[PDB]
């Protein structure tokens, strides 16, 4: 969270938190209140962000789902979708905690190594986390949509 | 840090004898065998990747440790395993080589079991897929081969446990 | 909530430290061979 | 570039071994060597040392 | 009751494994002294009828007070008792040494020969030396160095089976301690 | 129906073996059938003459020099107008089954000796031995015997062809009967002589008292305690010697048990069992993080079915199919390998392994605390400042006596 | 463990002698036989995971209404199963080569089959519909030597008898 | 072994009484409801060998290590031996119900079965998820709320019999605890 | 055992050699008597199989009632206990002749045997006489006065190691009552 790497920060220096770090923890809490309401519409919608998030992959990647692919058949499929859940989730705590230090250390430390010793293109669930993006934007405004979806990009990004 | 050649010089050194019949008749043994442990070690280091992807999945990959609460939930968690069977893939590839498992003890085994009861590492499914490592690692060297590396893993799992 | 609990700190943490009591290298306890034996009163000719 | 010192990061993220041990492991490595010992003189070396 | 062979497999089933290429070289090599093996237990059964008068009557000049009254070798019933666990453990000890795994030993043997022992009133300390003497005849006999009576041989090394059988008779010496 | 018809029921027409001794402790161990051919060798006659002095006497020293009443009773049958139920009748009429199992056994010992020696089982109730008490002391013991094979137990479950054996029936009619059995026919060692301790009673191991354990089992109901049907014990004879998790064969003894030891052992195997009870609730469902999307990724994925082999030809590549019934799944090799990796990957399992390995550790602490006053302790702990207080003055748990002297 | 030891060494100890030449000689032939059938015990457990790949489906290609609710193969998990008990039946036959009798056989797979098959309704003429395609997939100088693929026949079908 | 009527009368030996109009009150009701008690233990027999086979499985799919090499349901001998144990619990509690009265249960069912599945190696916290399973079924056949089968009945209420039927059942889970 | 006599250290890297900073004074001098008290010892283990047994039946045959049923030696585990006991008190006074002092009897056999006895019912005025026969065993055999059995010994002379060994059997026999 942002509460816990700005500790760290001034606490490696010696030092306490400036006004700079303590202006915003204060900025940070009382945004608390807007930030509960976001995740909570990701919340409920994980059966049609997840769902429709999957559509969207495999109408775009194919390959992934035909017979060869990682996800073939009932069984991976199903397993091509809860890998979709676990992002979704993550997201929403990156959003409570106001920064991808849940997403860090969970889902993206390494996640390279999983994916290719798993057979897993990680290019193709990167394009999972961008059509869940899309559906998750066009559930809220445009100043939530600048953030929900920042935290995908994020996941985007340390994807590839 | 032994090998097979280091350990007979020793035992004969050890007594200030020579190198009689009885300790070259096993250095003999350890030649004789030099042609199989080289291919067991070419092969093995070509499908590293893929021996570890194979025992994962045919040991431990669909059990509850892997789901949330299990011993390798977290991706940082998972990722540490197959960091962490490389190294029994590859210590095991040196001490077939070697033909002694010394190096093995001190360089994996001294505080390894003291160090998975530190962090909560589970010791049974870490054994389980060395054994599921080692069957795997007989398809590919072979019966006598991997009889050889076989000898090093269960090593690994004795001390281990 | 899962039995096995784990050790560390940060995200992806149980609430237990690391090492169970915050040590990653424990420094042993133990004496060595003859006093170990020696503490336990019953091996006094050995 | 990709490097690794997977043994390093693991005997230290573990506390098996210090920063300074991490430190001077990485210093007797052959990609520190490689890096900062080969392409330099004696002389050099002592100073990026 | 196990062997040689079924050990290695219920280790294997221990680890729901296949007896694949790593383990069929401990068997392999197991009956490449297969012939070692019989011509091992061949000197054992040949010398048994007088190796266990050899091992009692050993254990009586040592310890005479079992054929003193009161004591466990004096009555005559109770010295052809004597006579008979010494050669009914070297019965089990010879099955042991040819299916090359002391379970027949650890289950047939000794399977409540301790509390036999107590419960009889046996002195178990004269006990381990019937047992033990019949260990220094077999790895004299394996060896070939028993010092009135040589068989013939192919000529060759025997140090392990000398080995395993003095294993399996500790494994009847601490069993009944 | 598992188990059609029990052992007391004759087997009908259609088996070789009945059902309940196929799946058994019956087909693992010495404890079977060895039936005599119609016409048989010699050598085969002394096979089945081996089995008989092994089952009546139960492993008692016949000492082959004498045989005195023998040779009578042995060249009736070796002719063959004596069956196997009238050798095994005959033996129980003679001497020397009468100086060790009777001219020293007490009433108690002796009908718990018939039915180890003639039947296979123990006595499982009470008033079944007090028919065979009262049975002996009205007509005696030479018509015991005949009133105690020629009902209708022994020529169901043995005939007139085959010898007596230990009967693994598998269906125990008490539970108990199955720990009497395995305390009486004590392993492949003990004899009767020994288990009654006639030996040691005896003056010079002769004319001893074959006094008996397990009377207040009879009288009253009492179980047979687990270290005497466990540890000297016949299915250590026919153990299947396999990788049982929870190994079965209970410890030897520890010298220098500490009450420190036992005391956060009793701790753990609370701190497990009520673990388990929280996990087991939640097993099966929602440990299982892919079921929830298993109604829908079933079918999102049944789309474009190919029926021979060959095609999702993909733009021009061959990249075919394999139309089986795990792959058309999507499975692997190490997808019904899964099941038998679930010891160290489980987490319901893993609590009740170490659950049965702590408390199988306990039963053997806690009962090597039978020994209290000149034990010589020991401290192999490194006597750490946690200390349990001896704060026993006054009622803490107190069961509940609600008729204390209501006369 | 139903073996060529544990019957001279079962039928000695209830005779109560000594292992004499009669039962010596018994082992020898565990030197002769053996050679081979340790030689389908190495094929056998280094193909293993392809060979109840081959066998399995023809429980399902044969019958294919296992795949219907209410019966036996109805669901992904049961499926599963159906796979894994193959693995089973070929893992006891690797332990029966390398014992050298049908002992893993008659002790773990084949006692009390009969009462767990009518007891959880699962059709044993399905199980032996998977032994027997593998009994005749079997190429005799291919997939093993000629005198292996007898011992590997010989414990296959003896298998087919346990169920049949 | 007892049953619900000879059990008030050693409860009525115990002070020398006759067996007056005031006790006689809940026999002559036991009788008032016996057609009931036939209708309650004709469901349970009726579904019995599928009543195991729900049950020994559904702990096995709560505790999957059992079928995992090792744990104790594992061989088709210790499934047979499992699934039969399944059926002798199920076949004394429908003895237990028919009579009325948890005699015939205590001196013949449970009496040392904890000592006997001690000396086994049988799990013990399992075996109460195997009753607790049959616990849950015996208590929908009588009251005819089972999601799969329903079965014809006179109308009126039962659940006196479904907590016969459950004390009968946590008398085996108390049993071998 | 072997700590009742010092053994010297002659070779290197031992730390006893060098820096040894003693040599044992009180067993240095015991070896100046050394060879006459290990043949008492001798004298004593060799005929220690028949002591016990002479002894715990000499006690039942001049008190009759310790073999009667209701008696402390009538069952077969206390018959065991019994000669386990003599047994182990004739190897604990074996320890206290051979190391010359009976500090070692007095904390290992004797510190706390009269309240175990009384814990367990054992007759106190029963078990004295069980030892005054080991008492009067053990002067015939230093002594060499024994009816039935000699041995040869050297030329010389063992009283004042009969009369130390006669002191531990009362020390033993005063701590028990
Ligand atoms: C299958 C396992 C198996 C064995 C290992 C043996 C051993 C054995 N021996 C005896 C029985 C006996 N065993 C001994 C033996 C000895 N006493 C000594 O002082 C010596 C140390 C030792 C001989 C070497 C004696 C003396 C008896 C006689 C007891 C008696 O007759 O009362 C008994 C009791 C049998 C009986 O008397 O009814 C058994 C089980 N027999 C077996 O069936
Ligand atoms: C006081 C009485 C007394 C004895 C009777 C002997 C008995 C005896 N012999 C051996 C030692 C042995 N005992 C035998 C036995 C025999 N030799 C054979 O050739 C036959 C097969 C069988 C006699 C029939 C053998 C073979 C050895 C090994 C060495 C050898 O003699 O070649 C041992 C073990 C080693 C030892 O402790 O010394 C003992 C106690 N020693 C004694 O102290
Ligand atoms: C049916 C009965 C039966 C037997 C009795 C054995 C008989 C036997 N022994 C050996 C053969 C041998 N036996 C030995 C054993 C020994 N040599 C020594 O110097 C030691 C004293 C002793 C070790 C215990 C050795 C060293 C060989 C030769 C190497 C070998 O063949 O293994 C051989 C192979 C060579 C030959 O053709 O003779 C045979 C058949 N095998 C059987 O099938
Ligand atoms: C350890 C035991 C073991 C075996 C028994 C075989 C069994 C076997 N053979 C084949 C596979 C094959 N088997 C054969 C052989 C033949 N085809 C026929 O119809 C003829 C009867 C016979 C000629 C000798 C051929 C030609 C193939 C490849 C094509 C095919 O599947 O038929 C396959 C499918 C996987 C593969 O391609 O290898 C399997 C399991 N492999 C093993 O590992
Ligand atoms: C020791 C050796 C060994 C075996 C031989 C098997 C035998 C076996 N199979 C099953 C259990 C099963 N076995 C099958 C198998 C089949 N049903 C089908 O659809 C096909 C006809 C067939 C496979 C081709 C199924 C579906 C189950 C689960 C039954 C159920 O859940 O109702 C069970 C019950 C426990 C379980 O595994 O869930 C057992 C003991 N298991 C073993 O451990
Ligand atoms: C008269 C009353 C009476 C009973 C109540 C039952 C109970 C019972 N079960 C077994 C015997 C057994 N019982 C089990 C049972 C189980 N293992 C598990 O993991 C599950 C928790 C549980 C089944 C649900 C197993 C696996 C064996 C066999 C153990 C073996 O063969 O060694 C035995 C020993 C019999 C034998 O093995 O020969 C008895 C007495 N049988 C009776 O006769
Ligand atoms: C892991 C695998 C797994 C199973 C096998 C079942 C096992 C199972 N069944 C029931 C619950 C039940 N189980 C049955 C049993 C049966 N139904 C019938 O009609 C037949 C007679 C018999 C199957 C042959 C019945 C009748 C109920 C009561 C509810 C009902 O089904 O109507 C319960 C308790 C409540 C529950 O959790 O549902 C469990 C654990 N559940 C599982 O999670
Ligand atoms: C030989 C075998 C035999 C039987 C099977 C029973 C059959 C039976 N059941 C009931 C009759 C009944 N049975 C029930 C019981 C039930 N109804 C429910 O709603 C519940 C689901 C279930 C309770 C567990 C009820 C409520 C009646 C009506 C009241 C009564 O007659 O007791 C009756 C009396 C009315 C009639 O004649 O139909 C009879 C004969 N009696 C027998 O002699
Ligand atoms: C190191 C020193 C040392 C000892 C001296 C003994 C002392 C001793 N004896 C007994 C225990 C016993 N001791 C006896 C002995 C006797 N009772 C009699 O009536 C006879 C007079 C006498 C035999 C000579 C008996 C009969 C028991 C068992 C008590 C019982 O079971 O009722 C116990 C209890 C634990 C046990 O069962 O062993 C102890 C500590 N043990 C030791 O560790
Ligand atoms: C009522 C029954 C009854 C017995 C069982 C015996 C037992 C017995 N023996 C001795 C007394 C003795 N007991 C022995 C013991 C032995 N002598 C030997 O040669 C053997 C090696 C060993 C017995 C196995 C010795 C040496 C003496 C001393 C007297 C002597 O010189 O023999 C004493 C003590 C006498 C005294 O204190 O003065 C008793 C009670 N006597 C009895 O009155
Ligand atoms: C919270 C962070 C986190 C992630 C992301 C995670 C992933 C993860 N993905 C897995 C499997 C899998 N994942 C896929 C995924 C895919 N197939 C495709 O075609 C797509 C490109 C892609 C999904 C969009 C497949 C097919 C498997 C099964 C692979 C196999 O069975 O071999 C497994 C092994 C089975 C399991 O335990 O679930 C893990 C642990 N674990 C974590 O803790
Ligand atoms: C060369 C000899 C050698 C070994 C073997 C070694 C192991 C080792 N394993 C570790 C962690 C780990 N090891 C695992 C392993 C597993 N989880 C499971 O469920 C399986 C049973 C198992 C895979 C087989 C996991 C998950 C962690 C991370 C623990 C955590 O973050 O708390 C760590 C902590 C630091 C780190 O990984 O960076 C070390 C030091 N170090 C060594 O020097």
């Amino acid at each position: 969270s942002i509460v816990t790497k700005s500790i760290v920060n001034a606490d490696a220096e010696a030092r306490y938190l400036s006004p700079g770090e303590l202006d915003r923890i204060k900025s940070f809490v009382l945004s608390g209140q807007r930030r509960l309401r976001i995740a909570q519409t990701l919340t409920e919608n994980r059966e049609r962000i997840v769902k429709q998030g999957g559509q969207q992959l495999f109408q775009r990647r194919p390959d992934v789902v035909s017979p060869g692919g990682n996800a073939y058949g009932e069984e991976m499929t199903a397993t091509c979708l809860r890998d979709l859940d676990y992002y979704l989730r993550l997201v929403t705590y990156g959003i409570i905690a106001g920064d991808v230090t849940p997403i860090e250390e969970i889902g993206l430390v390494g996640v390279k190594e999983m994916y290719s010793a798993l057979g897993t293109p990680i290019s193709g669930v990167a394009e999972g986390i961008r059509c869940m993006k899309d559906v998750a934007c066009s559930l809220l405004s445009g100043e939530d949509a600048a953030e929900v979806g920042f935290y995908f990009d994020y996941t985007l990004a340390a994807m590839q | 840090m032994q090998d097979a050649i280091t350990s007979v010089i020793n035992a004969a050194d050890v007594q200030g004898k020579y190198l009689d019949a009885n300790s070259v008749e096993k250095l003999r043994g350890y030649f004789q065998t030099g042609e199989l442990r080289v291919r067991a070690a070419a092969t093995i280091a070509a499908n590293a990747a893929t021996i570890i992807k194979e025992a994962v999945a045919k040991s431990l990959l669909y059990s509850d440790i892997t789901r949330p609460g299990g011993n390798m939930y977290t991706t940082r968690r998972y990722a540490a395993c197959i960091r962490d069977l490389d190294y029994y893939l590859r210590y095991a590839t040196y001490g077939m080589l070697a033909g002694d498992p010394s190096i093995l003890d001190e360089r994996v085994l001294n505080g390894l079991k003291e160090t998975y009861n530190s962090l909560g590492v589970p010791i049974g499914a870490t054994i389980q897929a060395i054994q599921a490592m080692k069957e795997v690692t007989g398809s590919l060297v072979g019966s006598d081969a991997g009889k050889e590396m076989g000898l090093y893993f269960d090593y690994i799992c004795s001390g281990l446990s | 909530r899962t039995a096995y609990p784990y050790t560390g700190s940060g995200y992806g943490s149980a609430g237990v430290p690391y090492g169970q009591d915050t040590y990653g290298y424990k420094a042993t306890t133990a004496k060595s061979i003859t006093e170990t034996a020696a503490q336990a009163g019953v091996f006094n000719t050995f | 570039y990709g490097f690794s010192f997977s043994v390093l990061e693991s005997q230290v993220k573990n506390g098996q071994i210090s920063i300074k041990e991490f430190v001077r492991s990485l210093g007797k490595s052959s990609v520190y060597q490689k890096q900062f010992y080969q392409p330099y003189v004696n002389s050099r070396v002592v100073e990026l040392a | 009751m196990l062997d040689a062979f079924s050990r290695v497999v219920v280790n294997s089933d221990a680890k729901a494994a296949y007896v694949g290429g790593s383990d069929l070289q401990a068997l392999k090599s197991f009956i490449a002294d297969g012939n070692k093996r019989l011509d091992a237990v061949n000197s054992i059964v040949s010398n048994a009828s007088c190796m266990v008068s050899d091992a009692v009557s050993g254990m009586i000049c040592e310890n005479p007070g079992l054929i003193s009254p009161g004591g466990n070798c004096y009555t005559n019933r109770r010295m052809a008792a004597c006579l008979r666990d010494g050669e009914i453990i070297l019965r089990y000890v010879s099955y042991a040494l040819l299916a090359g795994d002391a379970s027949v030993l650890e289950d047939r043997c000794l399977n409540g020969l301790k509390e036999t022992y107590i419960a009889l009133g046996v002195p178990t300390n004269s006990s381990i030396r019937a047992v033990s003497i019949m260990k220094a005849q077999a790895v004299a006999f394996i060896t070939n160095t028993a010092t009135e009576r040589k068989m013939s041989f192919a000529a060759g090394d025997c140090t392990s089976l000398a080995s395993e059988v003095a294993s399996y008779f500790d494994r009847v010496g601490a069993a009944i301690s | 129906k598992v188990v059609d018809r029990l052992d007391s029921q004759p087997s009908a027409a259609f088996e070789q073996t009945k059902q309940v001794y196929t799946f058994s402790r019956y087909i693992l161990g010495p404890h079977r059938a060895v039936v005599a051919p119609v016409a048989m060798d010699p050598s085969e006659k002394e096979v089945v003459l081996r089995a008989v002095y092994r089952q009546v006497f139960g492993n008692a020293y016949i000492m082959e020099e004498e045989r005195a009443e023998l040779r009578v009773m042995e060249s009736q049958f070796l002719l063959g107008e004596l069956s196997v139920k009238e050798l095994v009748r005959a033996l129980a009429k003679s001497s020397t089954y009468k100086v060790r199992f009777f001219e020293g056994a007490v009433q108690y010992r002796f009908i718990e000796l018939c039915f180890k020696h003639l039947l296979g089982r123990a006595p499982d109730n009470h008033e079944e031995i007090a028919v065979h008490m009262r049975k002996y002391q009205q007509e005696g013991y030479d018509a015991e015997i005949d009133s105690y094979l020629d009902a209708g137990e022994y020529d169901n479950v043995f005939g007139d062809d085959t010898v007596p054996f230990l009967r693994f029936r598998g269906v125990y009619t008490p539970c108990d009967s199955f720990n009497r059995q395995c305390a009486l026919q004590g392993g492949w060692a003990n004899s009767d002589k020994a288990m009654g301790g006639a030996a040691l009673s005896g003056y010079n191991g002769s004319d001893g008292r074959q006094m008996s354990t397990m009377i207040g089992n009879y009288i009253s109901g009492k179980p047979i305690p687990y270290e005497k049907v466990a540890a000297d014990t016949p299915l250590k004879s026919t153990a299947p010697n396999w990788y049982a998790r929870p190994n079965p064969a209970l410890a030897p003894q520890p010298a220098y048990v500490s009450a420190k030891e036992i005391a956060e052992l009793r701790s753990r195997v609370s701190k497990l069992e009520a673990a388990w009870s929280v996990a087991v609730k939640q097993s099966a469902a929602a440990k299982d993080t892919v079921e929830t999307w298993r109604a829908a990724a079933k079918e999102m994925a049944a789309m474009r079915g190919i029926s021979p082999m060959g095609e999702a030809y993909f733009g021009g590549i061959a990249q075919k199919v394999d139309n089986g019934a795990l792959a058309q799944l999507g499975n692997k090799a190490s997808s019904y390998k899964k099941y038998l990796y679930a010891i160290e990957t489980d987490e319901v399992s893993r609590l009740e392994v170490d659950l049965e390995e702590a408390k199988g550790q306990l039963r053997v602490l806690e009962a090597a605390m039978a020994k209290s006053t000149p034990m010589t302790r020991t401290a192999e702990f490194k006597t750490l400042t946690k200390n349990v207080a001896a704060v026993t003055a006054a009622e803490k748990a107190d069961p509940l006596s609600k008729r204390p002297r209501i006369s | 463990m139903k073996s060529v030891i544990t019957t001279v060494v079962s039928a000695a100890d209830a005779a109560g002698r000594f292992p004499s030449n009669s039962d010596l000689e018994s082992i020898q032939g565990n030197i002769q036989r053996s050679a081979a059938r340790l030689e389908a015990a190495e094929k056998l457990a280094g193909n293993h995971e392809a060979v109840v790949k081959e066998a399995g489906d023809a429980c399902f290609a044969k019958y294919a209404y296992l795949k219907n609710p209410g019966e036996a193969g109805e669901n992904q998990e049961k499926i599963n199963k159906c796979y894994r008990d193959v693995d089973h039946y070929m893992r006891l036959v690797n332990y029966c080569l390398v014992v050298g009798g049908t002992g893993p056989l008659d002790e773990w797979g084949i006692a009390g089959a009969r009462e767990v098959y009518r007891t959880l309704n699962l059709p044993t003429s399905a199980y032996v519909a998977s032994i027997a395609y593998t009994r005749d997939r079997l190429c005799v100088p291919r997939d093993m030597s000629a005198q292996a693929g007898v011992e590997f026949s010989a414990y296959l079908d003896y298998l087919i008898n346990a169920l049949s």
